[PDB]
């Protein structure tokens, strides 16, 4: 407004002073905040009540996962298979090297940090456990024979226990297909679909830098050809719930599949 | 109009095909009725109610709320090309904008309907009639049936039916107090006095009242062609100006709009630099310009203006527009009509002369003033001569209406005497019916006296009272003794001369002096049963005994003399605009206070100094009386110089249009003018004024329809309420708007940062809507229930060009200081709530792409935990619900700090404003219900929130209290230039 050039400087200095005063208050507030935060354990973790279930290959055209392909055209499933492979490039024998061979089936509870630089020990998972649904001996993960291999992973919540009685198991089945068409026949690798109970509790990336989630794979044998089907993969465990209507990805993953020959 | 009173009866009765003796024909009079229409003023021909609500939808704030809604809908197209999600937020925001404008308009329409109906609950729907001579027969018809050229008979107490030319008349006197301001009853004769029909005597006017006499005339004009009609229709041509509050709201919507354009342009340029596409950067520009718009400020302003109209209604003052509630506090000049508005327009007895003393009476209606000596022997005789010699009588069943307001059947002179006897004595008619009337001679020019011979109460006195009244010099030529101090002394040259010095003193004040004389008749010369005669006088028409003098005038109204004083002590300049002759104007200007005591005109200095008025320098005079004849000879420059040079002004013999010129000149010079009025002579100049006040009982329908304020009780004291309340709201709206304005930046900066740092969205639209249209209405409306921060009624009138409702200091403070603190509180609570649930501040930077991606159901946090879209959507809703409470808890401080602008809260009192504290409680209660009611997580975007984050912003709230208290003590303790120029709102 040019009321007075000389007075402009004094009120400009007042405004910069006000802002830096409140900025210092704000900076002190964020630093006292961060000093109140434990780095291995979430302070509240309110919304992480029950876990999410995620699927590979992940292809959403619209309105959810829609994986449609033609077995006689390599271009329709090469991307699917490559996403699987580049996903499992960190589930590689010599890339999971930072963890330890885990033979304790019931649990892996660790109260003290016993790894370099005050880190903890982590459990191991290589691609071998997915015996058929691996690059060995099929680099197509079952997609070239109309028996696709879909790999199911559970989301990690710090010090979350899914139930000690048995291990969480993925039952993948047809959704609203009670017709003369037969149930979805699935061969799961690891067998019986069990996520081993020694990959719980997760203690945080700072505590377990090399931790990698367990995986299960479903070889979908019975899937009919040239038919759009829908499949729901539900994880059955005590602390896992699949009835959430505001999170369709809670303890379950649903996908549309069309194998065209 | 000029060539209708100048004609001869021969030419008139050919013009209108009528006769001065036989009247119109039943046939032609029913033809002219269908040609010229009814003899009624034409009501406004247009009143569509849909175009009545449409006008309520239009305003400056409404225009901004309209253009911003259009911007929102255009955004819902730019964001529909590129298909986006949760986009229905724009639809809610725009619909809420339009909804606010609609419902506030509905409120305004309803509260104007209420006012109009109340103003019509006092109006007279009784048909006014006339006596018509048609085909030679006198019958009574409705005035709307009269046609041009009809023979009309007028009687005392009859409203004149049309615009009439007097063909014959016997002592006819009419009250042209609507057309002119002539308080003094005006005589109508069948002969041409002037040619301007306003000052000639052969013409009677449409809505004038025949005070006394009898007349017969020819209707020369009916309808909107009467003087009434053309003045009221000229009042249609003049166009009302914008109310001052409207201009200030428009300047406010200039400020917020310019700020919005600057903000949006800055961040549009910045967004293009960051790397956003032109289309999406422009959507964000639109978002900024909408964020500056206040959703609910129109609602709170309307509610405040309604709450200060309810008060004024309870003080018997009704406003038509809600905008009038402020307009009297910005007023600098008040223009007032002398008759009716300032006076009572009722001849009452003012003074008396008996026992060689000029007694003065109570001229008021409340009878507040002091009456006179009512114990002398002379007074009882005077109160008998004035009581008995009065052929007038009150109408029936008025024994509950106050004596002044009662309707009397009698002359202008006799009505005041009857009301005087009623107030001073009581039961005047019953007292008069204790002394029969043997003989009377009321109205003859040869005798010039009302004679009445009565018989005394007691039969102990067969003596006969002879009471007669008339012009004092017609009385004294017939009296021989004077009643003084319990004696009948003779009329020396001294007593005659003192009577003359009283007649010429009580008649120099502009009063109707009347003299009363009496005599007691013998029981022997005139035994009970004497047969009196008039042709051959057999009673004494001479040798009477003088009783006293009684003088009547048009008195000032009760509360006026103090009302103009309390107005003037507020810096308001009171000017008078009357059509009455100058002497009456000066008298009722000195009495009421427009002309200060000890102030003299240039014509008075020329009598003090006995100098020609030319040599008397004008600047040495602080008062002036300017006639219409010399206001028509005066150019604009002369008016401006004469107006400022003489501070106290009285305008005399003005016309409808000359008043309009005065108001126009004062407004052009930079004043907010207010016109107080009654009668059709003020309907022109009541429209152009910024506020037009009309007397609700004594005012004509034209001045009550072309007004903005109606005083139902005719209490001129309501004006001195309308200022102070009107002032308060200004100062109490400057506060309210300020508070609401602060909410823009603590709402904008989230979004401004949600794009600038790409943090997850802190605050959503469904929540800023709840902030603006639910939580911040009760506080701001409460801010108007506050009390004065000074002697508001002694402060000089606010300067239009310097002192404004919203100025740059106010908006700059409310945004950049206070709302910045609020934004910091929100950011602290945002980073805190996120870090407690797994998202550290550094990770929040740049996370919005993956936060809002519908395809990532395994996003990993700072602790390494993996979240789906729904889980972190609920957590985003938590950021919403904590920024919400951050703002509301940081504004519980705002309402308190803005309850005062100079004084501290301790001095005024924290809890002194009750509605403020009720609103604070309601704010927190609505917050708790919204967060912890089952289902609000998905009905709206509010969820149960931990009780640690309620208290993170409280330090900030106390910082607000501390900061405003220090910056308010800075102005009060040190009224220095620095703080007041830079840090005072
Ligand atoms: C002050 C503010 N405005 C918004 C806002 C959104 C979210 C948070 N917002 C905040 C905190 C979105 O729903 C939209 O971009 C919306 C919008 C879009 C275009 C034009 C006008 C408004 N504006
Ligand atoms: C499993 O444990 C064996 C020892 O039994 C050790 O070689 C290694 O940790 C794991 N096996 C392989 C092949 O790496
Ligand atoms: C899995 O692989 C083994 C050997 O590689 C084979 O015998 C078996 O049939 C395979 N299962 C399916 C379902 O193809
Ligand atoms: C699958 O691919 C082959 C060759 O690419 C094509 O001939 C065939 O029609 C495809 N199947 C369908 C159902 O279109
Ligand atoms: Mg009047
Ligand atoms: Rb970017
Ligand atoms: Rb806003
Ligand atoms: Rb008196
Ligand atoms: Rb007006």
């Amino acid at each position: 407004l040019g009321r007075t050039l000389s007075r402009w400087v004094w009120i400009s200095l007042y405004y910069v002073a006000f802002y830096v005063v409140m900025s210092g208050i704000f900076a002190l507030c964020i630093y006292v905040l961060m000093r109140t935060i434990d780095p291995y354990t979430p302070d509240y973790q309110d919304q992480l009540k029950s876990p999410g279930v995620t699927l590979r290959p992940d292809v959403y055209g619209e309105k959810g996962l829609d994986i449609s392909y033609n077995v006689s055209d390599s271009t329709t499933w090469a991307g699917l298979a490559h996403t699987l492979h580049r996903f499992l490039a960190g589930y590689s024998p010599a890339a999971q090297e930072g963890s330890i061979n885990c033979t304790s089936e019931k649990y892996f509870f660790q109260e003290s940090f016993l790894a370099p630089n005050h880190t903890k020990f982590s459990c191991k998972f290589t691609a071998d456990m997915l015996q058929n649904c691996s690059g060995r001996p099929d680099p197509t993960f079952g997609f070239a024979e109309g028996k696709p291999c879909f790999i199911i992973k559970m989301n990690r919540i710090v010090k979350f226990l899914p139930g000690n009685s048995t291990a969480p198991r993925v039952d993948c089945a047809f959704l609203d297909q009670p017709r003369d068409g037969p149930p979805l026949q699935v061969e799961y690798f690891p067998a019986n679909g069990t996520y081993s109970l020694h990959y719980f509790p997760y203690y945080g990336k700072k505590a377990q830098p090399h931790y990698s989630n367990p995986l299960v794979a479903a070889k979908l044998l019975n899937v009919p050809r040239n038919r759009d089907v829908v499949i729901v993969c539900k994880i059955l465990a005590e602390h896992v719930s699949f009835d959430n209507p505001h999170d369709p990805y809670e303890g379950k993953v649903e996908f549309k599949l069309k194998i065209q020959k | 109009e000029i060539n209708d009173h100048q004609l001869s009866v021969a030419e008139l009765e050919q013009k209108y095909q009528t006769s001065a003796t036989k009247g119109l024909s039943a046939s032609l009079a029913a033809e002219l009725l269908l040609r010229d229409g009814p003899n009624a003023l034409r009501p406004p021909r247009g009143t569509p109610e849909y175009v009545k609500f449409a006008r309520q939808l239009a305003g400056g704030l409404q225009c901004l709320m309209w253009v911003a809604a259009a911007i929102c809908l255009i955004a819902f197209a730019i964001q529909a090309s590129e298909g986006d999600l949760t986009t229905d937020d724009n639809l809610y925001l725009a619909l809420a904008l339009i909804a606010v404008v609609v419902v506030t308009g509905c409120f305004g329409y309803y509260q104007e309907f209420k006012s109009t109906n109340i103003i019509a609950s006092f109006k007279n729907l009784v048909p006014q009639q006339a006596t018509v001579i048609r085909d030679g027969d006198k019958f009574q018809i409705n005035a709307d049936q009269l046609v041009v050229g009809d023979l009309v008979e007028m009687k005392g107490g009859d409203r004149v039916p049309a615009d009439i030319r007097i063909l014959q008349a016997q002592g006819c006197k009419v009250d042209n107090s609507s057309l002119t301001g002539e308080s003094e009853p005006q005589t109508r004769s069948p002969e041409c006095t002037h040619e301007s029909p306003l000052e000639t005597r052969n013409i009677a006017f449409f809505s004038t009242m025949c005070l006394e006499g009898t007349a017969q005339g020819l209707v020369v004009n009916t309808g909107d062609r009467t003087i009434i009609g053309r003045i009221a229709s000229l009042a249609s041509g003049v166009e009302n100006e914008k109310t001052p509050i409207a201009i200030e709201i428009e300047h406010f919507v200039d400020i917020i709009a310019g700020l919005a354009i600057l903000f949006g342009a800055t961040f549009f340029i910045v967004a293009m630099c960051i790397g956003y596409t032109f289309l999406r950067a422009m959507v964000f520009f639109m978002a900024i310009v909408v964020a500056n718009v206040p959703e609910g400020l129109l609602a709170t302003v309307t509610v405040c203006l309604s709450l200060t109209a309810k008060r004024l209604a309870s003080k018997n003052c009704v406003v038509k527009n809600l905008e009038a509630v402020e307009t009297l506090g910005s007023t600098s000049v008040i223009c007032s009509d002398k008759t009716g508005t300032l006076t009572q327009n009722r001849m009452t007895v003012s003074h008396l002369w008996f026992d060689n003393h000029i007694h003065s009476a109570d001229t008021t209606e409340d009878q507040s003033g002091q009456t006179f000596d009512q114990s002398s022997e002379t007074w009882r005789a005077l109160c008998r001569v004035l009581t008995l010699c009065n052929r007038a009588a009150f109408k029936s069943g008025q024994d509950a209406v106050p004596v002044p307001k009662r309707i009397v059947i009698g002359d202008a002179s006799e009505t005041a005497l009857l009301k005087f006897s009623e107030l001073t004595l009581g039961n005047a008619m019953g007292y008069r019916e204790r002394f029969p009337k043997v003989c009377e001679i009321p109205f003859n020019s040869t005798n010039k006296f009302q004679l009445s011979i009565h018989t005394l109460e007691d039969p102990r006195d067969p003596r006969h009272v002879l009471v007669m009244k008339g012009a004092p010099e017609r009385v004294l030529e017939r009296c021989s003794s004077i009643l003084i101090k319990g004696q009948e002394l003779p009329l020396d040259e001294q007593w005659r001369e003192a009577f003359q010095t009283a007649y010429l003193s009580l008649g120099g004040l502009g009063e109707r002096v009347l003299g009363f004389c009496q005599l007691y008749l013998s029981e022997k010369d005139y035994p009970p049963g004497y047969a009196f005669d008039v042709e051959a006088m057999n009673f004494p028409t001479s040798g009477l005994c003088f009783a006293g003098l009684v003088s009547m005038i048009d008195p000032p109204r009760a509360t006026v003399p103090d009302a103009v004083l309390k107005c003037r002590t507020a810096g308001i300049r009171v000017i008078m605009v009357t059509g009455d002759h100058p002497i009456t104007a000066k008298a009722i200007a000195a009495s009421v206070g427009i002309i200060s005591e000890g102030s003299e005109t240039v014509e008075d200095i020329a009598a003090r100094l006995r100098v020609p008025v030319d040599q008397v320098n004008r600047k040495d005079a602080r008062a002036c009386v300017i006639n219409g004849m010399q206001l028509k000879d005066m150019d604009p420059s002369e008016l401006v110089e004469a107006l400022r040079t003489h501070p106290e002004m009285v305008f005399a013999r003005t016309s409808p249009q000359q008043k309009l010129v005065i108001v126009e000149s004062c407004q052009r010079l930079g004043a907010i003018v207010a016109v107080t009025g009654d009668g059709v002579n003020d309907s022109p100049a009541l429209k152009k004024a910024d506020i037009g006040v009309a007397m609700g009982i004594a005012g004509s329908d034209a001045a009550k329809n072309a007004a903005d304020m109606i005083l139902l009780d005719d209490n001129f004291a309501s004006i001195v309420t309308g200022v102070e309340q009107g002032r308060l709201i200004f100062d109490n709206l400057k506060k309210s708007i300020a508070y609401t304005l602060t909410s823009n930046i603590p709402e904008l900066t989230p979004y401004l940062i949600y794009i600038t740092v790409s943090v997850p969205l802190p605050l959503g639209c469904i929540t800023i809507l709840f902030i603006d249209l639910c939580t911040d209405i009760f506080p701001s409306v409460s801010l108007a229930y506050e009390k004065a921060e000074s002697d508001i009624m002694h402060l000089r009138p606010r300067n239009p060009k310097r002192d404004r409702l919203v100025n740059e200091p106010l908006a700059a403070y409310s945004y950049f200081q206070i709302g910045a603190i609020q934004s910091f509180a929100g950011f602290t609570d945002y980073f805190t709530a996120m870090a407690q649930e797994g998202w550290f501040p550094l990770l929040c930077v740049g996370l919005r792409p993956q936060w809002e991606n519908h395809h990532l159901q395994d996003l990993q946090d700072s602790y390494g935990q993996e979240w789906t879209f729904g889980q972190r959507l609920y957590q985003q809703y938590t950021c919403y619900t904590v920024f919400f409470i951050s703002i509301v808890m940081c504004q519980i401080a705002d309402v308190l700090i803005r309850k005062t602008r100079r004084l501290s809260a301790f001095q005024q009192g924290f809890f002194r404003n009750r509605i403020l504290v009720i609103a604070i409680v309601f704010q927190v209660c609505i917050g708790c219900f919204l967060c912890y009611c089952p289902g609000m997580p998905n009905i709206f975007n509010f969820m149960p929130i931990r009780f640690q984050w309620w208290l993170v912003p409280m330090p900030f709230s106390l910082l607000i209290f501390v900061y405003d208290e220090i910056r308010k003590l800075g102005v009060r303790c040190c009224p220095g230039s620095w703080w007041d120029q830079e840090l005072y709102y």
